[PDB]
């Protein structure tokens, strides 16, 4: 119906979920003998990690030894990837300056892919950060169950767009369109209880 | 840090998955010490077979020192 | 001519679930039995042979 | 979540006390309907893709939203929409079981009304789905239990608003 | 509750409720007239089986009450008391709502770091709540025995 | 994992027809089964930590293994064995509830000798621990469950030797 | 985050300069505080659990935050303040350390205020709890560390209320 | 060792050691001295006061070795003693590594697991623990009197 | 507010230049449209009451809205829903004798959608009211004449939703 | 707002249907309970200060409120106090003759939850001030005009809690 | 303060401070000290002088400490004396701020609405604090006198 005129075409071109669902690159190391995908995995890995390349936040890079057994094929891509957790680049630029519910909404950005679920989640993960530090914090989210049923143990995280639960998509996509440093404050803070228990 | 290294056959029992898969079906990998009774708790929730375990980082039995 | 004069203390606070006041006099009517004073000293035990062993 | 027992659970527990005769009222209350909810809810479980295929034939195709360049058209965005509405079905089965409506302002109201605004999705064109679903919902199980349906159905579409 | 449960359960499978779960909230919707007699039976007698089980416990274990326990004095044997009515009538609403949910959201999740704060020995809770499940036994019927000691079992196995 | 119902529709359709007569009758003893079954496990529950605790006490305290040049000496690695024997006792109960050691085939023993001997942990002692545990549970849930709660203990004992 | 000696750093290197003598005079007074801080964060790490078990017994304990209704009631909530409250103690060691509140306002309040309002968390309540904590640091520590103490625990009462 | 600490620390951001932690090191190899002087003094005094602190928490926590706790007993209060000789043995591996790596790697982590299956009084052992601070320090010098009661209080701190 | 010709002056004015030679041909361009937009906008001003007229009549009436309890109810409403939609005629003409988009934004859509939330008004009744608006105009001027008619309503459309 | 009456009215309207007899028993209630209405309105307008007098002097006087530090200290915070209960006493009467909490829903509790949260307020002694008010003016108008008043006060109460 | 009063009034009149008023806070400034010793000999002097002032209410007014009075109770006079001491706090605070904004932002501002909640006489308070005056006269040096005496008179006007 009507002319459907030009302003309104470009509204309706770009209209429900972004196209950048299908407009990426799923990092799947496939064998470890081609050592260019080799390192274009890893580089993919800092990428996704770290939300940029690691350029110029290195004296040199410090993960070479985690790139080394990467290559020689005893360790994983997840097992790479909670090395890149498990290390002082990472607390630098996303657990020194954020409060812990930021670390954990980071964590889940880079890690999971995805906002956190649920207080419950946020509860679990601040207990962990709690008493552990971040290390037991990068190792049991990579560790979980959710990491090896998305991702398993070949591939690089990446940006997830998910259905389930609510307010999960909307904080991912506000976790996500905001870039690198762009404000302090929380998407997701904590969930707001419908019912307050005693 | 006294890490272990494994080798595992993971089968996949849900999907039948169409790219290359055993690179994450048959691995060998590092495993750490304080991850490594989580992930073999993991596998074998999702079904894999532990072939083969042994500590091929640190000495068995040490008190102190295991850092 | 009476005078109603009242007091320096406020109404008392209705006693509520959480408060274990209500519950002091079911302690009291426990009392419950305390434990004697040990007279053991420590010194004269000898960490060798006292700790067992199975 | 919250069902009605344990709403009625909570509300003696932040006032401390016991659960006296008007609480063991109100769950004998929960009982009686309990019949109904369990029918009802086996009901649409059974049937629960011929009231969207419904809902949707009644108050979505044919219309600008499904001609092309709308948000109805191209059939991923349809495939969402028909999980969207099995959804708000499911959740509104889900709360009619319960007997509270805290599932749907906790599990589908929580954030829905910026997820649809920045997915460019009409408010009220999702508002009608929702009443149609309710007027096949009390159509399809009667009028008590379609009523219960239709109050957290409308729950949801207030929600929505 | 057993319909929050069977909610949670069919929301994370992401279906429709099963009729196994549907005709279990079915059961459980004609019963709980045995239920809620058992809840009321311990509303009448919730002083009494606080009263015996701290009796019990303080004479297995008089350490909590000797001089350097946790309760020691009248006013913290009051405390003990409080904690013991909790745990009770968190029992009750187990009883009532047919699943052990609203014991774990109110009074079972944390109770280590709690209790690791007060310095309670969290196994004399366990005694404690153990003691209040034999004397609701004895003074409850046998089959409403079993009923309230599926949730008074919860709660002990949780504790200790 | 299976249980006994899956293994006797597994070894059913292994050679590929329908229940006969003697899978019925198999049915019927785990159906029977089931009450003490569940009984045993609420009681397990019950007593999860005391039961570790009593047969750590009667088996592998104030012994060498718990003494200094021993395996369990040190805090880490008597919470291992804690763990462990917890872990034990749980999975133990989990196949007392299935009928069937395919749990502890898929889920306790595979990958567990073998780290066992990786570790230097003593295979001997962790096996009168398993003991220890069936004599405890044994006492404290009564014989006639205790007889299959000892069957599974002992499975895990011959599985670890 | 910064202490006070790359704060003095900071401030010299954005004007492009060396050491000037108030850098000299600033670094004289944060080495001559020094010895005091230093020793406070010993006491406080060896008694660390001791001045929120007696602060939460102070301020907390036997009240109605406590009591049913409250938000203290229910021990999952209970465990979260005793870990809310390790955490403002924590981060004020840290800060007494430092000599700068850089890591108070850029790890603490940053969001603490609205996450609370979201959690319905009694601002006023944790504000005593905090006041309590200062009391009992002032009863362990001394007098110069407990009132720099103070200044950075009312500085995070500033920051929340 | 803090050698161990800078070594897991310059090996973990995948660096050669910084010059601080190299005269942090230098600083520990010249105290050395002090330190092994502290250990074998200590390894000396160590009955008198494992007893003196074993009584003085006896007459802090009489509920201890009462009738109904975890001590009670000679055989029950013996190990008790064992486990304070275990945990001074402990201080001094700290003292004379320099850190307080090997004291939690033998002693502190999964303690509280350790402990709750015994059902012990983990506030109770801090206290012992604080006696043997108080005995420690009346019995040993001054002047090293704060650097072996910071390992002492690092105990205090992990275990209470 | 702003036209195609002042949307011209703030474009040069922006980068602080002159008026270059494409900007007396956008000049020129909207001298040769402004013919046809004064001959629509007279049109328009004198049927300006049938156009709403007809199509409430065609999209407004006999619906759930105008049913009792509905928002087109109560005279009052029904007579402010027909002055909204006068109000949108008589600033989509503004907007088609401008050129440009921002009376829109700056006048009618600015808390539109606002008003419209807390007021309970149906948003794609509202939307399809519109349509119906533009496709009577595009009628009544004509098709190249109704284009930019259309355009501003569709604006209208794209803002509100 | 609307009294009991106009709410009828108003229900009807939204449902489409003339006054049934569910309509004509309620105003039939109403109509019987409108002398006790205007009998209880006037002994409350004779008796409005006293009412607060003694309910401000049975509740929060000689308390922590009253004492410097309480929010209740200083004549403006006390004078504010007192209007605050003669609004709740004359709403309440509104409210008690209309038979409906319209007006306390509209005119009272529109924003006083964050009022007095951004004010410090205590909002348990302002519901028990409220019960204080409800005692006096239950001994005072009757035991059933009092129980009205009573349930209006603690939909007061509920609605600031 | 005379300078917040001042620097609202000149914001509200959207201008900077006149040099008038610029030059008064300086002489509040220069002749601060005398207050500082009004204040501090108040703060040295307030039990005695309420006694006095109290005393003399009760001989010149019989009907405050009548029966059926307000202030008849022993109850009563010791919170009248409550109000005669915030009064007292109030002159202190106003002669420290050199301005009447701390009386009437703490203890003016609503108060017949309390009063007349209470059922007091807002002219018997005036009396009251009347009596401070004159016995604050009697009792402190003559020259600052003028400047208590002052701001008692500003009280002991705006309210009766
Ligand atoms: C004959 C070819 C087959 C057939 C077709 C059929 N389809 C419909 C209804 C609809 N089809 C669509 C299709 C699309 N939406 C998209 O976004 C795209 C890709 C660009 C497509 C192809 C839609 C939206 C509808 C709904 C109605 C509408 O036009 O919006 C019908 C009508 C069903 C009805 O009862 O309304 C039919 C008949 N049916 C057959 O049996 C043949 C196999
Ligand atoms: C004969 C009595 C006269 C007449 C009437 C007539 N009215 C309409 C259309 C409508 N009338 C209303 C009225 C109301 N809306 C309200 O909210 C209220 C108050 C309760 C009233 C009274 C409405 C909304 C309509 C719109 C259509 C609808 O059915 O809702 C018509 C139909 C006109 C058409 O072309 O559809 C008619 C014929 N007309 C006459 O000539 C007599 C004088
Ligand atoms: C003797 C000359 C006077 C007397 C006094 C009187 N006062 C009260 C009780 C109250 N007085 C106050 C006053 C204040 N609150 C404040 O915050 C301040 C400073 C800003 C003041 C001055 C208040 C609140 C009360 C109520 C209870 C309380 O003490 O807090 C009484 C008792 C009245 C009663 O019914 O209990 C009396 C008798 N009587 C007089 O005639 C002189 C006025
Ligand atoms: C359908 C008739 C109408 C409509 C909607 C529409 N929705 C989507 C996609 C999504 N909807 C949601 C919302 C929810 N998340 C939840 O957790 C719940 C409750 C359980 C709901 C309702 C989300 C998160 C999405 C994005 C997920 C996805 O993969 O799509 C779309 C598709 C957008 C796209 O680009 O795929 C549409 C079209 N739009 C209409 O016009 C109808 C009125
Ligand atoms: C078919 C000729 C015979 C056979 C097949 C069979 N295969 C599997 C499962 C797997 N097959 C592979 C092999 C590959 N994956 C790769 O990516 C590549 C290179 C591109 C190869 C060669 C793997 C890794 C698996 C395991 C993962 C999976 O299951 O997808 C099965 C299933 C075994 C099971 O039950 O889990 C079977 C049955 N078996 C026959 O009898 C045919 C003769
Ligand atoms: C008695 C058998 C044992 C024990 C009791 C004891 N408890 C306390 C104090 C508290 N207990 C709680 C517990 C709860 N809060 C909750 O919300 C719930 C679930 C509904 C529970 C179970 C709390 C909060 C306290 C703190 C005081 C308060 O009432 O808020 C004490 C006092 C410790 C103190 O230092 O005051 C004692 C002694 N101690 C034993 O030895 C027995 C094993
Ligand atoms: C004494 C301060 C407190 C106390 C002690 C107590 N301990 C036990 C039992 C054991 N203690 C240990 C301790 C360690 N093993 C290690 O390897 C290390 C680190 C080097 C330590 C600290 C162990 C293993 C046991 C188990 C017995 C055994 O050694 O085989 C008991 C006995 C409890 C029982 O037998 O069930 C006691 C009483 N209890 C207190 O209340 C004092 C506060
Ligand atoms: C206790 C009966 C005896 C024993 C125990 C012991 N275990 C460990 C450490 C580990 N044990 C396991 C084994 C398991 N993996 C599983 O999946 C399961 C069942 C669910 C079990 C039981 C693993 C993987 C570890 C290493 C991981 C971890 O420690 O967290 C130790 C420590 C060895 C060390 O050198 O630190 C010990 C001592 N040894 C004995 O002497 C007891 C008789
Ligand atoms: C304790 C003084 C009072 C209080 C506490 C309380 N806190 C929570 C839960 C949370 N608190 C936080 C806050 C932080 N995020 C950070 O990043 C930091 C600093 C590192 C802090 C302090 C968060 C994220 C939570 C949620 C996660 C969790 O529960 O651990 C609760 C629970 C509320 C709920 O039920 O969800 C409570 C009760 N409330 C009081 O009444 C005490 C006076
Ligand atoms: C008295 C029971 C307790 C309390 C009262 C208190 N209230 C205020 C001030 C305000 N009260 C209101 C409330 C309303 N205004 C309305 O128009 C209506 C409905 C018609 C209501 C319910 C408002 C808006 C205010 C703020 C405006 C004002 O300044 O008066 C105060 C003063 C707070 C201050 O900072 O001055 C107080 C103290 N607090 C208590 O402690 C008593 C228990």
């Amino acid at each position: 119906s009507a002319i459907r005129t030009e302003p309104e075409i470009a509204y309706r071109s770009n209209q429900g979920v972004t196209r950048q669902r299908q407009q990426t690159k799923v990092f799947k190391l496939v064998s470890t003998y081609d050592k260019v995908a080799v390192k274009n995995a890893i580089r993919a890995a800092y990428r996704q990690v770290f939300e940029r390349d690691l350029e110029p936040y290195i004296i040199n890079s410090e993960f070479t030894a985690l790139e080394s057994k990467l290559s020689n094929n005893e360790i994983n891509v997840k097992e790479f990837i909670e090395g890149l957790g498990t290390s002082e680049l990472y607390m630098k630029e996303f657990y020194a300056p954020y409060p812990n519910t930021k670390v954990i909404e980071m964590g889940t950005k880079h890690f999971l892919g995805r906002a956190p679920l649920n207080q419950k989640e946020i509860q679990q993960y601040n207990q962990i950060l709690a008493s552990q530090g971040l290390k037991a914090f990068i190792g049991a989210m990579v560790n979980g169950m959710e990491y090896l049923q998305t991702f398993g143990e070949d591939t690089v995280p990446y940006r997830r767009f998910p259905t389930l639960p609510a307010a999960n998509f909307p904080n991912t996509e506000r976790l996500y369109n905001k870039l690198t440093k762009q404000d302090k404050e929380l998407v997701v803070p904590s969930f707001t209880p419908v019912v307050k228990v005693g | 840090m006294r890490m272990f290294r494994i080798t595992a056959c993971v089968p996949s029992q849900t999907r039948i998955r169409t790219q290359r898969e055993l690179q994450n079906t048959y691995f060998t990998k590092l495993v750490p010490y304080d991850n490594w009774f989580r992930e073999q708790q993991r596998i074998m929730k999702m079904g894999g077979k532990i072939v083969k375990v042994e500590l091929a980082t640190g000495r068995p039995g040490t008190n102190a020192g295991l850092a | 001519w009476q005078n109603e004069v009242r007091r320096f203390i406020p109404q008392e606070k209705k006693l509520t679930a959480g408060n274990p006041m209500n519950f002091l006099g079911m302690a009291r009517s426990i009392n419950p039995a305390a434990n004697t004073i040990p007279k053991v000293s420590a010194q004269n035990i000898n960490i060798e042979a006292s700790v067992p062993r199975r | 979540m919250q069902d009605a027992i344990t709403a009625v659970i909570n509300s003696a527990d932040v006032q401390g006390k016991y659960l006296d005769g008007a609480a063991m009222d109100k769950l004998k209350s929960y009982f009686a309907s309990g019949e109904l909810r369990v029918r009802a809810a086996s009901v649409i479980s059974a049937n629960a893709a011929t009231i969207v295929k419904e809902a949707v034939a009644k108050s979505l195709l044919y219309s600008d939203v499904t001609r092309p360049g709308g948000n109805m058209y191209t059939t991923r965005r349809y495939a969402a929409c028909i999980r969207d509405l099995d959804y708000y079905l499911r959740y509104a089965t889900y709360a009619m079981l319960a007997g509270d409506a805290s599932i749907l302002d906790e599990r589908v109201l929580n954030g829905l009304k910026e997820t649809y605004n920045s997915l460019g999705v009409p408010i009220s064109s999702t508002v009608q789905a929702i009443q149609a679903i309710k007027e096949v919902t009390a159509s399809l199980v009667g009028a008590d239990a379609g009523k219960e349906m239709g109050v957290y159905l409308d729950y949801i579409c207030s929600g929505l608003s | 509750s057993i319909v929050t449960k069977s909610i949670v359960n069919a929301d994370a499978e992401a279906r429709y409720l099963s009729p196994g779960e549907l005709d279990r909230i079915k059961a459980f919707v004609t019963g709980g007239a045995a239920r809620l007699r058992i809840a009321e039976t311990l509303t009448g007698s919730r002083e009494t089986i606080v009263k015996q089980a701290g009796d019990r416990l303080f004479q297995k274990r008089p350490d909590i009450v000797s001089p350097g326990g946790n309760a020691y004095g009248e006013e913290m044997t009051a405390t003990c008391l409080r904690d013991m009515d909790y745990y009770l009538r968190l029992v009750t609403y187990g009883v009532v709502s047919g699943d052990v949910t609203p014991i774990e959201e109110i009074g079972l999740v944390g109770v280590r770091e709690m209790y690791r704060s007060l310095g309670t020995p969290i196994e004399a809770v366990a005694q404690s709540v153990r003691e209040m499940k034999e004397v609701a036994s004895g003074l409850m019927s046998s089959d409403d025995a079993a009923e309230a000691s599926a949730y008074f079992d919860f709660v002990i196995g949780k504790m200790s």
